[PDB]
DNA sequence: TGTTGCTGC
DNA sequence: TTTTTAGCAGCAACA
């Protein structure tokens, strides 16, 4: 009931760009 | 203050697309046809494209190594109250927003040239009585109207009639086409000789008399320079507008040294002067234009300084090593506005040419030429 | 394949309507950036119901079980959320530079709506702390 | 007699060898388009300024190697060149050194013992005449006779030393044998000496014609070389480092000339990765091409190919000296490939990879050397954070060999953001930096990237004397001992550059400061004003005061504000935070004294010196503080602690010798005083209580001003073009702005040149600052241990002058050699313009021209003495001074530490803001680093922005105190908020092991233990991430260090490992806050709260904010101390 | 309490 | 085998 929390990350990552397929979106 | 709920189960519909000042300004318009529309090939290899009326732009998307939430407001179905923790500056609660998506990427938008895909378009080269052909060959793909092509090409309205124009699309017989090179041009050579053997204004034409100056004296079912031919070739060499065309004569010219190139000089390496003979006796009599070799190689290539002959650039590889291979190859020593147009097909870096150049082959001056060797 | 972006109905409301004010837009929209993982339970229909009536932390509206696993209070441009009993989190409301948009990939007619254009967002980059 | 024929037949041998190896050269290169061009013949008459009809062919000097021709001597010089991809042209020139004689009367003796001696390697002979510069009266134009040895190739010259060398230690140990004093400038690189002869520089363009080669100017921008930067990922084992006996390469990621290209191994990597885009800034493109090669053999031929292909002259990487090549050449030879045959690339006698036509350039050695930053921003993501402005992908090391098959696309991503941080580094920093270099040092690339910077230092003084006829020194070897009165010397050194800590606490430019100003100093500087303003005009501004329009408005506003502040001496006003430093203070006082190794003369060499007159201008006398540390032993007990060594026996260290055992007379002389220091630090300790003594000695030295200038001339000289730069610098900026916007109209030819005048700017400022160092080179030439005690000593007065005024004006904050930090009042003359005639305005900064003007009437040299004429022999004698402050700032904080010992600063170490509230500067400190405790980082992360709040010194540490009281609560808490694996994280301490295998079997701690640990649970770079448990209770914190692994680990594994780690069989609880020592990670973060707040308060008397952080006992015996 | 080592500023 | 310098903080051991 009480095991809610964030799981803190040190440091704030950006990923790569990717390409977008049809199959992507749906 | 706002309390934040949660949801089991989340709408993956929901997705997150970068909205540059431009972009609003375009979604903020309710003037436009079609606003924008999501575009791509096929579904399972090309790139998705996001387009506007008329401009195109690519999309990519980033992925982000954050949990990230949107909370919409909702109305609680039934009253909740909720017991106070030591939770410190709470004002009263006044509305609900629920997390109801959990979004790990945005969508970017990089502009691009918008291209046709002309994977199940025909090539047209002026056949005889063609609408028998379409079925002497199993074409499955079926494109009415222009507009159905435009509607599934990656690309917007302008950019697809502009692109369309230019590669000299048109339709026969109720069937879209694209016309040959050859029966192109030479139903602009017809429509030439007859336009100046009527004495017609070439900067304000209109489609109606020249299509009648043409097919005059031909049977209609041998006549294939119909009205929408006409369409293409003022579309093609003109530019319109109440719209009319005016011819553009300069690139009519180019045009028409690019056909001599093809047809006559494309096996042996003629003298240019010889060549600007037989090129300018080619022209239908008293048309308006002067000429330059310099144009001429910019369009081929020069095996010695004082010569020239046709490349056609579609033959030439993607490699780059390769196809700087096969340049040094055609001529030991190149010239410079003549080996141009020869590498703008390598690398869209938009460099300093010289920089590709030396990349591959080498550059080496003298007093004031300087040549490509190795 | 192709399919139109639909933004009739949010560009006729975005017109009839006031300019944005505050973080929150008038058609009651926000984000959120957490720089880690949100750890919640795997079921939610079984543990809703063990949770004692006067906390009220796990509620149900409309069949489906929400948690109530914050609350936030604005203070300016400062912000904290509190999550459960032990979590505190400070954070800032920053103007977007560039304007987010939600849309909503409607599969089953091949539809795509446009939700909403974003303009501002609340992040919360230090390491979470009690709520005290 | 029996063994003169065994000798010559060994050398034959290694020149057909070295033969054979310039034949593959030659091969490998003429592959990579460096065919060996020739020029053509030309009779015509030599101008350089008529270089266009000058036959040949013009290239810019882009690599340079030693060869043996068909073998006679020669350098290769591979030339970018201008239009062509690349041509090779070589120079051939004979290998020579020099003997000295004792006797100038007799050297034709000499001449014809060394003829006869030498008769089976030398070449040719020559009597020459050089300027040497310990040589008696040289000042008169005496130049020292010397016997010039001429060799066909460097082999010859090499065994002619060989044959020299016992003749000169039979001459100093125990007949023209005995006229034979030194041989001289016989260890000369032979690619330095043909670039120092014939005036080839890389980063140069010249002209390759038969008479050698003929520098050009008329193109001072670079060509582009084709430059390739690349990346691999690997297979490791779990733990452990990627072993190339065993681990395969998954991936290559490289870039060419701005195109992105990957190379995969599809044995490893699940799914074909498709072409991708990785542009992580608008300025920084990243297209990628993929090649999905079948195996790692297909994935090795594949880059080799590409190498040949595209022909680059650079390959750049991060650390692939000792990482990438290595296992890119190990696994070549595993599949029968050899990588040299392949692409020219081998290991050299470092084990760093070079090859011939291309230059190896590791950005990891510029990052160690050249980028400024600290150790623990020096890997690939902390550079490209400090340098690029960007965030790199980050992956865990331990997730790289299961992504392979789990998410190859994310590895993938990853292994192209490598490649493309290397390559924008490379590309905005490292290539415009060394070739800018290449330009005035006579090195290749490759030693111009990976020579220590007094070795640089050492190649262009070695220029500058070659080019004043100069006789180079031979290098200086220390004395294996030394002896003060009567006592062994550990080490001798001088005093080097002063630091004070006088003040610790919080200073804001919107908090209350006390001023005692004493009213005496402000009288000093009231009747200094006048002639410190002319001096503003024309010393500092270069100007003449006649054109000044306000001189006398600008003295009267200052005098206002002087007279106020010595009525009204005690204020308490907001504060003027400066920083004064002295612009290049050590090269700047060398200068102005004319100190070189060239002059420090002793009384007998200025006594033998014909310019020695009653009257003498020219010795000018300084001072320095020499500091000894020696053994307390005297004489008597050194000699007797050597006689009962001389009993003793030694193993033999010569593994190639039968003789197992040595006496101690056997052993080499530093070997004996290796095993005297030994028994000499056992005796002291047991007999005088301490181990050494120190003592400083106050001594003079004479600085001649009439002796040869070059060395100040080269100093003088190169300041002046670094100023040029600077100039041209800020020329060019106006030109970047003046102009229209359309960035794309052949002006961006105009930026990159920019950047080149910025990077030689910054050349010329390294070399400054190293002549200044490389001074104190040991085994350097032109070492003079001497003038660096005086260049210290002078800066050291200069800084305390100046800190006894700000301490009079204001309060003086930190002291570190050159730089003053300090407090002003606000009410203090600060920063005025004067206006000249024609409308400009010259700049005045009142705190500054008060300190330079001082420092010209107390420190010029007045005897200062110049070569006027000549042909003559006549100087001038004028007054020199080079030493200016300059000032930065206001800034708006700065925070300085105390220590826990009472009455102590800590110096080196403070933090400021700028006016916006960004971190200016910084120092000591944490977080910055790799590993540490992220708990420490995270509060280092959150506090530091936090200073810029509050009105108030107090109220800037209440805010502080505020985020202080938050971290603390966390750990009093038992952090049994949040989530657990955030808890771990930050918890977490990270440290990363050199070298695994036996440096590890050796010493054994917290990360030794992690490392067994996890070696226990599932070889060189091992990251340890761990936490400090509570059981054993009373053990060593290196027995409580557990691997955060085993918190994800299965609940029997887990409690196996915790049981026998904790060394409680009973252990049934498994949670991570039971386990964890929450009093070491409190006593840790109270240990930062008293270094960068506690103490700063409590140091400036402001009483204490975080009150659950106490101070150290003697602090608050000291505060108790100063309010009584 | 002081010196001494080591790493790294 | 090639190699700038001294002054200082602070953890940890031992004289
Ligand atoms: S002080 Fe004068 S006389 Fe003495 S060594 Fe120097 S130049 Fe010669």
């Amino acid at each position: 009931t009480v095991k809610i929390w964030v799981k803190y990350n040190e440091g704030f990552s950006n990923a790569v760009r990717k390409n977008v397929t049809w199959n992507n979106l749906w | 203050s706002i309390n934040l709920h949660s949801a089991p189960e989340y709408d993956p519909s929901y997705k997150l697309i970068q909205l540059t000042p431009e972009l609003l300004d375009i979604i903020q318009d309710p003037v436009q046809n079609h606003q924008l529309r999501f575009k791509s090939l096929d579904k399972d290899k090309s790139e998705v494209v996001l387009c506007s009326h008329d401009k195109t732009w690519v999309l990519k998307q980033r992925k982000h190594s954050n949990t990230v939430l949107l909370m919409r407001e909702f109305v609680p179905e039934q009253p909740i109250t909720f017991d106070e923790t030591l939770l410190f500056g709470l004002s009263k609660p006044y509305m609900d927003v629920v997390g109801f998506a959990k979004t790990e990427s945005e969508f970017e938008t990089r502009e691009t040239h918008g291209e046709l895909n002309l994977n199940s378009v025909p090539i047209y080269n002026g056949e005889l009585d063609f609408s028998d052909k379409i079925m002497k060959r199993s074409s499955t793909k079926v494109i009415g109207t222009l507009e159905e092509l435009l509607e599934n090409s990656p690309c917007s309205a302008l950019e697809g009639i502009s692109k369309w124009h230019k590669i000299g699309g048109s339709v026969k017989d109720g069937v879209l086409c694209i016309l040959s090179q050859d029966f192109l041009f030479k139903a602009l050579h017809v429509l030439l000789m007859s336009a100046m053997a009527e004495s017609l204004d070439l900067q304000h034409l209109n489609v109606e008399d020249t299509h009648h100056a043409v097919g005059k004296d031909i049977e209609d079912e041998f006549n294939p320079y119909t009205r929408e031919i006409i369409e293409t070739v003022l579309n093609k060499f003109a530019v319109q507008e109440n719209n009319t065309w005016r011819l553009r004569i300069p690139f009519i010219a180019q045009w028409y040294g690019i056909q001599a190139l093809r047809k006559y000089v494309s096996g042996i390496s003629m003298p240019i002067d010889e060549f600007l003979i037989k090129w300018k006796s080619l022209f239908p009599p008293f048309f308006p234009c002067d000429i330059d070799i310099d144009m001429l190689r910019g369009y081929h290539f020069k095996p010695t300084d004082k010569t020239v002959q046709y490349i056609a650039k579609s033959t030439l590889p993607m490699d780059p090593k390769e196809r700087f291979k096969v340049l040094f190859r055609l001529q030991s020593q190149w010239d410079l506005e003549d080996i141009k147009p020869l590498i703008e097909e390598l690398n869209s870096r938009g460099m300093k040419i010289d920089s590709f150049i030396m990349k591959y082959a080498r550059r080496k001056r003298l007093g004031k030429k300087t040549v490509v060797t190795s | 394949p192709s399919v139109d972006i639909d933004a009739s109905q949010w560009q006729k409301l975005t017109q009839s309507r006031e300019k944005q004010t505050t973080v929150i837009t008038p058609l009651g929209m926000m984000m959120l950036e957490i720089q880690g993982e949100l750890e919640l339970p795997k079921d939610f229909a079984s543990l809703a119901r063990r949770d004692s009536p006067n906390e009220g932390r796990f509620s149900e509206q409309d069949g489906e079980t929400l948690i109530r696993f914050g609350s936030l209070q604005i203070d300016g441009e400062r912000a904290t959320l509190f999550v459960g009993k032990k979590q505190r989190l400070l954070g800032k409301v920053t103007k977007l530079d560039v304007p987010m948009g939600i849309m909503h990939f409607n599969s089953k007619d091949n539809k795509v709506e446009l939700v909403d254009v974003m303009k501002y967002k609340v992040i919360f980059k230090d390491r979470p702390l009690p709520i005290m | 007699a029996g063994n003169k024929y065994n000798t010559l037949s060994n050398n034959y041998a290694l020149s057909a060898q070295q033969l054979l190896n310039a034949s593959k050269i030659d091969d490998i290169d003429s592959m990579m388009g460096f065919e060996r061009y020739v020029p053509p013949q030309y009779n015509g008459r030599f101008d350089a300024k008529d270089i266009d009809q000058i036959p040949g062919r013009v290239g810019w000097l882009t690599n340079m190697h030693a060869t043996l021709v068909s073998g006679i001597s020669g350098v290769d010089f591979y030339f970018l060149d201008e239009e062509g991809g690349s041509f090779k042209s070589t120079v051939v020139y004979d290998p020579y050194f020099f003997i000295a004689c004792n006797d100038e009367s007799r050297v034709n003796d000499v001449e014809e013992l060394v003829k006869k001696y030498l008769e089976s390697c030398l070449k040719s002979l020559q009597i020459i005449r050089k300027e040497d510069l310990t040589m008696d009266n040289h000042l008169l134009g005496l130049q020292k006779t010397l016997i010039k040895l001429s060799f066909v190739n460097s082999n010859q010259l090499f065994e002619a030393r060989k044959l020299l060398r016992p003749i000169l230690q039979d001459n100093a140990n125990n007949d023209a044998k005995h006229l034979i004093e030194d041989i001289r400038e016989y260890d000369v690189p032979y690619h330095v000496r043909v670039s120092i002869d014939k005036d080839i520089r890389v980063g140069k363009w010249y002209k390759v014609t038969q008479q050698g080669f003929i520098e050009d100017t008329r193109k001072i921008a670079f060509a582009d070389p084709v430059v390739m930067a690349f990346d691999i990922e690997t297979t490791k084992p779990p733990l452990k480092f990627p072993d190339s006996a065993v681990d395969q390469i998954m991936m290559i990621s490289y870039m060419i000339d701005g195109e992105g290209f990957l190379i995969t191994n599809r044995e490893i990597i699940s799914e074909d990765i498709e072409d991708f885009e990785y542009t992580p800034k608008p300025e920084y493109p990243g297209f990628f091409t993929i090649f999905n090669e079948n195996d790692e053999v297909a994935l090795l031929q594949r880059f080799f190919e590409h190498i040949r292909d595209v022909r680059p002259t650079v390959i750049s990487t991060f650390n692939g000296d000792f990482f990438d090549w290595p296992f890119i050449h190990n696994r070549s030879k595993i599949h029968g490939l050899d990588m040299f045959d392949e692409i020219g690339f081998a290991p050299d006698a470092e084990g760093e990879y070079k090859s011939s036509y291309c230059s190896h350039m590791d950005c990891f050695r510029w990052v160690k050397r050249d980028s400024y930053l600290p150790q623990g921003s020096q890997g690939l993501k902390a550079v490209t954070q400090s340098k690029l402005g960007y965030n790199p992908i980050e992956l865990d090391p331990e997730l790289m060999t299961p992504y392979a098959f789990e998410k190859p696309q994310h590895l993938s991503e990853y292994s192209v953001s490598d490649a493309v941080a290397t390559y924008y580094l490379y590309m905005k920093y490292v290539h415009p930096f060394i070739f800018s270099l290449c330009t005035i040092i006579p090195l290749n690339p490759d030693e111009t990237l990976r020579k220590g910077t007094g070795t640089l230092c050492e190649m262009l003084l070695m220029v500058q004397a070659y080019q004043h006829n100069i006789l180079l020194p031979n290098k200086h070897t220390d004395p294996i001992e030394r002896f003060y009165d009567g006592h062994l010397l550990e080490s001798e050194t001088y005093v080097g550059g002063h630091v004070e800590s006088l003040e610790a606490g919080v200073f804001r430019s919107d908090l209350k400061n006390e001023f005692k100003i004493d009213p005496s100093a402000i009288d000093e500087l009231l009747q200094e004003l006048p002639e410190a303003l002319k001096f503003s005009v024309e010393v500092e501004n270069k100007s003449s005061v006649d054109k000044v329009t306000n001189f006398e408005e600008i003295k009267n506003q200052i005098t206002q504000k002087l007279l106020e502040l010595k009525e009204n001496n005690i204020r308490n006003e907001l504060p003027l935070i400066y920083h004064v430093d002295v612009a290049s203070m050590y090269p700047n006082i060398m200068t102005t004294n004319r100190l070189q190794p060239d002059s420090i003369k002793a009384e007998r060499d200025c006594a033998s010196c014909d310019f020695n007159r009653p009257g003498k201008t020219c010795a000018r006398k300084l001072k320095w503080a020499w500091r000894g540390e020696f053994f307390p032993s005297k004489m008597d007990e050194y000699n007797m602690i050597k006689r009962a060594l001389q009993n003793e026996t030694f193993p033999n260290k010569n593994k190639f010798s039968k003789k197992k055992v040595l006496t101690f007379d056997e052993l080499s002389y530093a070997d004996q005083v290796i095993h005297i220091k030994k028994r000499l630090t056992e005796y002291s300790r047991k007999v005088y209580h301490r181990v050494k003594v120190s003592e400083i000695v106050e001594r003079e030295a004479i600085v001649c001003q009439r002796e040869n200038p070059f060395y100040v001339d080269t100093v003088k000289s190169f300041r002046d073009r670094r100023y040029e730069f600077k100039g041209l610098a800020k020329t060019w900026k106006g030109n970047l702005s003046k102009i229209d916007p359309s960035d794309k109209h052949a002006r961006d030819e105009a930026k990159k040149m920019i950047v080149l005048y910025d990077s030689l700017q910054l050349a010329h400022k390294v070399i400054l600052n190293s002549f200044y160092g490389y001074v104190m080179r040991k085994g350097s030439r032109w070492y003079s241990m001497e003038m660096a005690g005086i260049t210290c000593l002078t800066g050291a007065t200069i800084i305390q002058m100046a800190r006894a005024l700000v301490e009079r004006v204001g309060r003086p904050l930190e002291l570190d050699t050159d730089g003053i930090w300090c407090i002003l009042p606000k009410s203090f003359p600060e920063t005025y313009f004067f206006t000249l005639e024609n409308g400009k305005k010259l700049y005045l900064s009142y705190p500054c021209s008060m300190l330079n003007y001082r420092v010209h009437q107390k420190f010029t040299n007045h005897q200062y003495q110049e070569l006027k004429d000549p042909l003559n022999y006549i100087y001038e004698t004028h007054s020199e001074n080079t030493i200016f402050f300059e000032v930065d700032g206001p800034y708006k904080a700065m925070i300085l530490p105390s220590s826990k010992e009472e009455g102590k600063g800590i110096k080196k170490r403070y933090a400021v803001f700028n006016e916006d509230g960004s971190l200016a500067e910084l120092k000591g400190f944490e977080l910055k680093r790799r590993g540490e405790l992220q708990l420490i980082k995270n509060f280092q992360s959150d506090i530091f922005k936090v200073f810029l709040e509050g009105d108030t010194l107090e109220g800037c540490y209440s805010a502080v105190a505020s985020v202080c009281n938050r971290w603390l609560d966390v750990l009093d808490s038992h952090g049994l908020m949040l989530e657990d694996e955030d808890l771990v994280s930050l918890i977490c301490e990270n440290r990363s092991m050199s070298k695994t295998l036996k440096e590890y079997e050796g010493q054994k701690s917290t990360s030794i233990t992690t490392a067994r640990r996890l070696g226990d649970f599932l070889d060189k770079g091992l990251q340890c991430k761990y936490i400090i448990s509570s059981k054993p209770f009373n053990a060593p914190v290196t027995e409580r260090a557990i691997p955060v692994a085993i918190f994800s680990a299965d609940i029997p594994i887990k409690r196996s490992f915790l049981r026998r780690w904790t060394l409680d069989p009973s252990l049934e609880d498994l949670d991570i806050r039971t386990i964890i020592d929450w009093g070491y990670y409190r006593e840790r973060l109270g240990s930062a709260i008293q270094k960068i707040i506690t103490i700063p308060a409590a140091l400036q008397g402001v009483s204490n904010p975080v009150p659950r952080v106490e101070h150290p006992d003697w602090l608050k015996r000291k505060i108790a101390t100063k309010e009584d």
